[PDB]
RNA sequence: UAAUAGCGCCGCAAUUCAUGCUGCUUGCAGCCUCUGAAUUUUGUUAAAUGAGGGUUAGUUUGACUGCAGUCUUGCUUUCUGACCCUGGUAGCUGCUCACCCUGAUGCUGCUGUCAAUAGACAGGAUAGGUGCGCUCCCAGCAAUAAGGGCGCGGAUGUACUGCUG
């Protein structure tokens, strides 16, 4: 038996605006989990493999976000801030990137998927929807392990130089 | 007891074209009188609460449309045909909506009432035995039982001790010693939630649609969608849902609810003829096989017998009851009145064929008319009582008709019929005072020479379902199925079951209270599938497709009706009972008949 | 679908340059040409279900291209709507 | 060449009784010659089922009166037979494809002759695999389930069968 340890996981702190797909992706690298493994631990089954793709066709319910909150130690009201606000239409096909800000905070911000967003206001730069050199479309944000293009291996921080 | 017989009607073009023009023009006020209720009428939600349409409202919407410039060109009987159809549309749809509302409430009760054994202990603050003791007291008070216990939970909350009344109700109105598995209870409570959800969805229904022949909405939408730009995804899809819609090709049928509004005659050539009230210029010729001709001769003999007798006999006993005149769809090219085929469908009360059967209808109507007059007892209401009393007097004067002694069966001998997925029927004939089965039949006996047709039906359903899939992927128009073969097999079994009931002089045939098996299975398989594919909704739907599909293809209501019809034409009583959950198909049939006999008192 | 000569003719008139092989002007105009040839057949051949699938796709693409152009540049959008006779 | 397996049917063989067959005890004894239920077996010039697409106001299943005599209509469907075809040019129109990998409820599969090009000619419902069929299996193709890889041009503020025909 254990000598007086408290039950634990490699918890992670969320960044100031990352998407739920990106956060779950980091959580399941801090702990080595598969997408269906994290869904099974949370008790919500195969649901997590939709959310990592932004397949929010039926939206994340209060009861499902609370189930994830019991794993990841973030309350349901802070998990809701990683999803679009009520009636803010997102798009889940083109994954998009600022890249200039990815040097200030290495994350996929949820706001880059809003249908109303076309330029990052912190930097006044046009948002990217493909790698500026090889034209490859970005992987889903849960898979942003390297923080670079998967085809030509150019860092996302260097795509700051190639945009607008 | 009623049947429908049919004949094609033949005439020269001018007559088949003039009737089409009146039906293409009549088909339109059947649309406008729907809309005058579907959105125009303010009281509509009061009707949805009551479940019934007011008996005069459609006539009061139609009366001012009789002078409409679009609708004014039609006989007084074609407006009554419009009023009839639209009355029957709404009078059906409101009665569908009301039984759904009642089911949703009647299970919303039960989703509140259904609690685990641990929840009853918490809710009572007492032992599960104290609950068993109170459940035993409640059965002692009650001895309508299941309703009385439901009412005793709806009344009589009794310091939450209605917990024990729910304990009886979940145990099937009986005491139970066993304490239940929370996983089995979770599946059980989830089935009710699924039924509740499904009912709250089905509660909303598409407001009953008219058969538009004009294509005008479709043509306007086409030229809109191809020349303009939608402002929204909702508008772009609204045009798609219109452009995908297949438009009707046939007008609504004429309905003639008064038998005398068809007039029969014999042509010079010896053929029978017919004409309709308001269309008395357009003579039509009857064409039908000699297997059905005897009714069309009887129509003319009933009419001649009344006319030869100075109207002293009543059409209250005419063999014809009502006619529906319809254009059946033809094939290939030509004008609609040259391409389609006028067909007259006659409702006939089969027991009016014989004198011994006509006497049943004489007594049935004479009792109903007498009660009507005594319930009534104003100006036109007196004129209506003149119609009724001329009937109550005239109905005693007999038509000269064929004689055949009525069938009589033994009040103790019953035929039990057991229906299922693998065995569509199986039969046990029981002498209920001997408790002795006189005979059993399985399907291989019960349709004999035809037993190859069950194997044909299963081959044809499987073969044709795959061909329809292959055809849809190619947009081929070829789409076929085993529906007429299934209808024939259900009729072969219905004749054989009643021939067997006559053979053993049975007093009745017993049919199971199957109820809505399709919805029950759909909820059970869903509550289970949610435990095996959690979150993967596509996997939940794929769980037992062939079982759910075979239950949705299960023709039990059509076999039950086929047996009812043939039994009532023979004179054998129909009775009903609970079908056993366990036992062989024979044991099911045996216990079903004995249960229906026990229910006599 | 269009003849070879008809595509070359349309791309040379809506394209900003001969090498403008796929601007929104070109794509929307080409779709408009197809749709204008398909409504004349689909209004006559009312039983031709397989062609209603083709039309409903082809109209829905035109709308996406136009919505994209509207936000990208309203002047290009306004001129294109004029030159194609749309409302 | 291949198709071993799985699943659904069809009988064939038992084995166990009855809704059956002999008795009178009108409920028992007795067996499987029939007629039927249940399980298990089988693939034997056994037997039985056996979906390439089409064709007749076809015949029989009918009414009335004492099984004989009159009258008779051509409606809507399910089978069994039989016969025919395995298509022709004249427009309109949808989808699919730069090029690759995986290969789907994907397409294709008969006999004979000539070519051995991918196609003609003459036969034909025996028509890939088994007793008979499949979304299964074998062989060929696979752009027209889907996913992934990825070249040059157009666009590149999220649109892009949007190019390579």
């Amino acid at each position: 038996e254990a000598p007086d340890v408290k039950p634990w996981l490699f918890l992670i702190k969320p960044y100031e605006g990352e998407s739920l797909s990106h956060f779950l992706g980091r959580f399941r690298r801090a702990n080595h989990l598969s997408a269906s493994g994290l869904g099974t631990l949370a008790g919500i089954g195969a649901i997590v493999a939709r959310w990592e793709r932004f397949h929010f066709n039926p939206r994340p319910s209060q009861q499902e976000l609370e189930a994830i909150a019991s794993v990841v130690e973030v309350d349901a009201q802070r998990l809701a801030q990683m999803l679009p606000p009520a009636g803010v239409g997102m798009q889940h096909e083109p994954i998009r990137l600022c890249g200039a800000c990815y040097a200030e905070s290495p994350c996929h911000r949820i706001e880059w998927q809003y249908k109303s967003v076309w330029k990052c206001d912190r930097h006044q730069l046009k948002i990217l929807a493909k790698c500026p050199n090889c034209q490859a479309p970005f992987k889903m944000p849960a898979l942003w392990e390297d923080g670079c293009c998967h085809r030509c291996r150019m860092p996302f921080a260097e795509m700051a130089k190639l945009q607008k | 007891s009623q049947i429908t017989i049919q004949a094609r009607l033949i005439s020269f073009e001018s007559n088949r074209q003039q009737l089409w023009k009146l039906m293409a023009d009549l088909n339109t006020p059947l649309i406008n009188e729907l809309l005058c209720q579907l959105g125009q009428h303010p009281d509509f939600e009061k009707w949805q609460q009551k479940g019934k349409l007011p008996s005069t409202v459609v006539s009061q919407l139609c009366q001012p449309l009789k002078t409409d410039p679009r609708f004014a060109g039609q006989p007084s009987r074609l407006y009554m045909s419009a009023i009839h159809i639209v009355d029957y549309i709404y009078k059906s749809w409101l009665a569908i909506q009301k039984r759904l509302q009642q089911q949703l409430d009647g299970k919303t009760r039960w989703l509140e009432m259904l609690n685990s054994d641990a929840e009853l202990v918490e809710l009572s603050g007492d032992t599960l035995e104290a609950i068993r003791v109170k459940a035993a007291e409640i059965l002692a008070i009650a001895m309508s039982l299941s309703k009385t216990l439901f009412d005793a939970y709806q009344e009589t909350e009794d310091i939450k001790s209605r917990s024990a009344i729910s304990y009886l109700l979940k145990n099937g109105c009986k005491l139970t010693d066993k304490e239940e598995d929370s996983e089995k209870f979770a599946k059980r409570r989830r089935q009710v939630e699924i039924q509740i959800q499904r009912l709250t969805e089905k509660l909303i229904s598409r407001m009953p649609k008219g058969r538009d022949l004009t294509n005008a909405k479709w043509l306007e939408t086409l030229l809109t969608a191809t020349t303009t730009v939608a402002e929204d995804n909702a508008q772009a899809k609204r045009w798609q849902d219109i452009l995908l819609t297949r438009s009707s090709s046939l007008p609504f049928p004429l309905v003639f609810e008064t038998n005398e509004d068809m007039v029969w005659s014999k042509n010079q050539k010896g053929r029978l003829c017919v004409h309709f009230n308001g269309l008395s210029d357009l003579i039509f010729e009857v064409y039908c096989g000699n297997r059905q001709l005897h009714w069309f001769q009887r129509f003319l003999e009933d009419q001649q017998t009344k006319r030869k007798s100075k109207n002293q006999h009543s059409s209250g006993l005419f063999t014809l009851r009502n006619g529906h005149l319809v254009w059946l769809e033809g094939e290939g090219k030509g004008e609609p009145w040259n391409l389609h085929h006028l067909t007259l469908y006659c409702c006939v009360d089969n027991r009016l064929w014989t004198e011994e059967g006509t006497e049943i209808v004489r007594q049935e109507k004479a009792d109903e008319i007498t009660k009507f007059i005594t319930n009534m007892k104003s100006d036109t209401q007196q004129a209506l009582i003149q119609r009724k009393q001329s009937t109550l007097t005239r109905i005693n004067n007999s038509f000269e008709r064929p004689s055949q002694p009525l069938y009589q069966g033994q009040s103790h001998i019953l035929v039990g019929v057991s229906l299922g997925l693998e065995k569509p029927a199986t039969v046990a004939v029981v002498d209920a005072i001997a408790n002795k089965v006189l005979a059993y039949r399985s399907i291989k006996q019960l349709l004999g020479d035809n037993y190859e047709l069950l194997n044909r039906q299963r081959r044809q359903q499987q073969y044709l379902s795959h061909e329809r899939h292959k055809a849809q992927k190619n947009f081929s128009p070829n789409q076929f199925g085993a529906s007429e073969l299934g209808q024939h097999i259900d009729r072969l079994l219905a004749k054989a079951i009643v021939a067997l009931a006559r053979t053993y002089k049975a007093g009745s045939i017993v049919l199971p209270k199957l109820g809505d098996m399709r919805e029950v299975v759909q909820s059970e398989i869903q509550a289970i599938a949610e435990q095996k594919f959690p979150g993967y909704i596509e996997g939940q739907q794929k769980y037992a497709k062939q079982y759910r599909v075979n239950v949705h293809r299960w023709s039990y209501g059509r076999l039950i009706q086929s047996i009812q019809s043939k039994a009532a034409q023979t004179g054998i009583v129909i009775e009903e009972g609970k079908q056993p959950i366990r036992g062989s198909p024979h044991d099911k049939a045996k216990e079903l008949a004995l249960s229906a006999y026990n229910l006599r008192l | 679908s269009l003849s070879t000569e008809a595509t070359a003719k349309i791309v040379s008139e809506f394209g900003r340059d001969a090498n403008d092989t796929g601007s929104t002007e070109v794509q929307v105009a080409l779709l408009t040409a197809q749709i204008n040839h398909l409504q004349g057949h689909f209004a006559e051949h009312k039983k031709d279900h397989h062609s209603r699938r083709g039309l409903l796709r082809m109209v829905s693409q035109r709308r996406k291209l136009l919505d994209y152009l509207k936000r990208k540049d309203v002047a290009r959008y306004t001129q294109l709507i004029e030159r194609l006779g749309l409302r």
